[PDB]
């Protein structure tokens, strides 16, 4: 499963 | 579909960075969802909401964002501002009308994404809300399933013991 877009 | 412009990698870039002044400009209602065809088909509301944009966020819902819109892995915008812990964004997400309990391709929710990555506080947002802790993914993991040992906080929560 690809990681979504973001930072945190 | 014809791809992007130039302009529409200006927004996807002014959203992710937080300049707002910029997606002000270059929001239209043919570029508001626009994809991140390089990427992972993030739209600018998925960008804004994964990187912390809250002013940008504000500005793409009152313009005409799709909240409901799917990356390349099925995630809405609200599993990236859980992902990465970013609730007044979740909470502005949620006031629009996001789905709490949203299934990307893998039936990961929010809430599981939030428990991964132990994010307390947006566990508890969730479940204010109507998250369903029960809900398997397609490993038949619960969101207690992906909570680390040491959030003890979080295990607490979904096992119903929190204060
Ligand atoms: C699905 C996750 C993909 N992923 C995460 C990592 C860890 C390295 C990521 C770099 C960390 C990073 C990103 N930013 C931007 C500000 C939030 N700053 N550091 N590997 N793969
Ligand atoms: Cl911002």
């Amino acid at each position: 499963r690809e990681a979504g877009d973001g930072a945190e | 579909g014809s791809g992007n412009s130039e302009a529409d990698r200006q927004l996807l870039e002014a959203a992710k960075a937080g300049d707002v002044e910029t997606v002000k400009k270059l929001c239209t209602v043919q570029s508001v969802n626009c994809r991140d065809i390089e990427g992972r088909q993030s739209t600018p509301l998925h960008f804004a909401a994964g990187y912390n944009r809250v002013s940008v966020v504000e500005y793409l819902l009152q313009h005409g964002a799709d909240v409901h819109a799917k990356d390349k892995g099925g995630l809405v915008p609200l599993h990236n501002a859980c992902s990465y812990g970013h609730y007044e964004v979740a909470e502005l997400l949620v006031k629009h009308g996001a789905v709490v309990n949203v299934a990307d391709l893998w039936k990961f929710t929010p809430l599981h994404e939030a428990a991964a990555k132990g994010k307390y506080e947006i566990c508890k947002l969730l479940l204010q809300h109507g998250a369903d802790p029960t809900k398997k993914n397609r490993d038949g993991n619960t969101p207690l399933d992906l909570v680390k040992d040491g959030d003890t906080d979080i295990q607490d929560l979904l096992r119903g013991d929190a204060a």
